[PDB]
């Protein structure tokens, strides 16, 4: 299932590494593990996971 | 050899369709550079991410076309920037700045 | 985003050629980076503009 980043990327373009991080906080309570897709975006970046 | 003469004294039609293909050239060839540097760093496979590219989100020739219309005209849109990883791409965008400046001069002092 | 001298570099070029991919950007947390991002404004568009009269 896919989602929007909720806030501000300290990067302009954030790398997946970044996004899937930043995912994990955002949705899984840290856990990047349960990430299973990213797409970075202008200061933000689209979630998928379950 | 008096070649600059030759271009100030071409009618107007013509002069700009000289600048227009020269500058339309130097985006196509440092376009074929990005391109070939970003499939030769395996930027064009998909790949999970372990790596990171010397150009990021290069996808295509279309996106070396548009990074090298970004780098040339100093747009700089910033979806697809050099990174720090192959120093080619350091080379190549050194390379692609100064004959940048250096047509943009020609072409300004021509129509000057 | 300025993790060794080759991001620096890079940098350099993005603010002195105007280009601003906006990887690595100012901010304003040190003013001496404000105050070398003025003097490296100054000074390209200086030297730019010697440059092109030169050839000009």
């Amino acid at each position: 299932i896919k989602k929007k980043l909720p806030f501000r990327t300290r990067s302009k373009f954030p790398r997946k590494s970044e996004c899937v991080q930043d995912c994990a906080k955002a949705f899984t309570n840290g856990n990047k593990d349960k990430i299973k897709d990213v797409k970075s975006e202008f200061f933000s970046c689209y979630c998928w996971y379950e | 050899q008096d070649v600059f003469t030759t271009l100030v004294d071409l009618k107007w039609p013509h002069t700009l369709l000289i600048f227009t293909m020269s500058f339309l050239c130097s985006w196509l060839l440092f376009a074929m550079a990005w391109w070939l540097i970003a499939f030769a760093h395996g930027d064009l496979a998909p790949s999970e991410g372990t790596a990171e590219p010397c150009v990021t989100s290069i996808h295509s020739f279309s996106s070396a076309f548009l990074f090298s219309i970004e780098v040339q005209v100093t747009i700089g849109f910033g979806g697809r920037m050099v990174t720090e990883e192959c120093p080619l791409a350091i080379l190549i965008l050194i390379v692609q700045n100064i004959v940048g400046l250096m047509i943009n001069a020609i072409m300004l002092g021509c129509i000057f």
